[PDB]
Parts: C-alpha cells; structure tokens; sequence
DNA sequence: TTGTATTTATTGCAATTTTCGTGCCAATTTCTGG
DNA sequence: CCAGAAATTGGCACGAAAATTGCAATAAATACAA
C-alpha cells in the first residue's frame, strides 16, 4: 500500500517472501529492469536481455502474475448505483 | 424429551440453586443432541453498468 | 430523436438507452445489411475463443466473418476492437 | 340566423453539426531463406 | 543468425449520411351576443 507506481508496490510485495523460494531472483530482474517490454507481451527480446529459457522465463511471469496488483482492494466500501428505467417491455402470453 | 435415570440428593454443591448435575455418558450416547438448520441469501441484481 | 434522449428500458437482458438501438450498418453477401452492434458481439466472441498462442489479427478476422456474409473492411474491424477496449494481436500472446 | 371573441390544438422545418465506413500510408513487428 | 521483405497497426482524410438544435406569437372549433 502507499506505493508510487507499479514497479514500486510489486518490489514491495516480493521484498516480504523468503529467499526459498524457486524463482525469485528471476521475478525481482524482470520487474526491476524490464517491465515496460513485459507489458508490451514481448517475450523474446526479454529472453535475450534476461538470458533464461522458456520453461523458466515461464515461471517467473507466473510467479509475477501471483501478486497483487492493487493492495488497497482488500478493503472494498461502496455500493452499486442504479437507474429507474423509463418503461418496461415484458412477454405476456407469447407477445411483448 | 429423554428418560434420565435420576437420584435426589445433594452433591458438592454442584445442584445448588436449580443446578443440575449430568453425566458424561448422557453426552457420549448423544441423547440431548440438536440439530439446527441456517439459511444464507446472495441476491444478483443489475446495475447502471 | 428528443424523445429517445436519456430515457432507459428495462428488458429481461437489462437495462438499455433507448438509443442504443440505434445503429450503422455494412454490407452483407447477396443482400441486406448486418448492424454494427452484431459485428461488434461477433469479433468480442471470435476473439474470445481464439488460440492464446497465435492471437488473431485484424485481416484473420475479416477473414472469418467474411464467410457469414458479412463484408466489414479491416480498418473497420480494428475500429470495432478499439472500441471494445482489447489490445492489439502482438499483445494478446501468451507463453503458453 | 350570423358575424365575433375564446379556447383549444400545434409535437415540424431548416439549417448546422456530428458521425459514419473505408482508403492512403508511414511507422512498427514478425517471418524467412539464404 | 542477418537483411529484406512481408505483415500489422493506427493517424488522418473524404464525402456521404445521419443526428442535433434553434425557432418566439398561428388556425380552427365553439360558445355567444345582435
């Protein structure tokens, strides 16, 4: 939460997991450096910049797309609004 | 209801005051058990957009 | 047209303008004329049960709607997708 | 019986502006064969 | 794997067509007094 941009809250949320896990340092290149080219679907001039294979470049867009992307959700307030329609068209015995 | 083998006395002071004392085996044999049934409503209704 | 102006119907499917039925039109094959909001939920379905892998780009689906009949040009159709909000062919493939 | 004042009925034209589909073409994106 | 091409995309334009907006004081039916 409180985060200045994208880059910055999902940094944020992957500074919170361990270091176990399988492909973090990965995830942390990707959205560090190269994010704008991710947004783009590139997905082979990010091979060549980040030097990793499919089945792993694969894992690290999981791993990314696992986060949230907006914290401030999980508190949701409000409600719906609605109309008052102006005339109603019904079927009444097989006719409108 | 349940028919309970009952005694008339004092115990301890655990039926002081319209207590009562029950056995551990009239909650093992499930006699006084109850079931009870919830309902839970979720309404979609159309909006604006 | 004044009458029709900011007045909403209520139908089973929802709640429309009035307006929104009013529409342009293409051509079709042989004769008549297919509406713009038809082509519009037809290229939303096509898009919709595409190969994630190859996306399908806007003469691929002038192509497919070009065998029901309809004759809706390519600058057309990717007015229609720019409409719908749906990005381009380059940017709706997956690693996957 | 007839000219006259009162109460209805009138909800369209004609400009002007906006939107339409589709072509032209420069700038990007992918494909291929040597 | 490297050019070069082939493909894709979206800005701008065009003429038609569609949609919007400003009008400002009338005509006939009807009850009524001479």
């Amino acid at each position: 939460v409180a985060a200045k941009d994208l880059r910055d809250c999902l940094l944020i949320q992957l500074s919170q997991f361990d270091k176990t896990t399988p492909w973090l340092e990965e995830a942390r290149l990707i959205i560090s450096d190269h994010l704008d080219l991710l947004a783009n679907h590139d997905f082979r001039t990010l091979m060549r910049v980040t030097r990793l294979k499919e089945d792993v470049l694969k894992e690290a867009v999981n791993l990314i797309q696992s986060l949230d992307p907006r914290p401030g959700q999980s508190i949701q307030t409000g409600e719906p609004e609605y109309v008052i329609p102006d005339v109603l068209v019904r079927k009444h015995n097989g006719h409108w | 209801g349940q028919n309970m083998r009952v005694a008339f006395m004092p115990w301890n002071g655990y039926n002081f005051e319209d207590s009562i004392l029950v056995s551990e085996r009239v909650v093992q044999e499930d006699r006084f058990t109850t079931i009870h049934i919830q309902e839970l409503a979720c309404v979609s209704r159309d909006t604006k957009l | 047209s004044r009458v029709t102006t900011q007045k909403y119907l209520h139908s089973p499917r929802g709640i429309f303008e009035l307006k929104y039925f009013f529409s342009s039109h293409v051509n079709t094959e042989g004769g008549g004329e297919a509406s713009s909001t038809a082509i519009r939920a037809l290229v939303k379905k096509l898009i919709a049960a595409e190969n994630p892998a190859k996306p399908l780009s806007d003469s691929k689906l002038t192509s497919l709607l070009s065998e029901q009949g309809i004759m809706v040009a390519r600058r057309t159709v990717a007015k229609y997708r720019e409409s719908l909000s749906i990005p381009p062919s380059n940017q709706r493939k997956q690693l996957v």
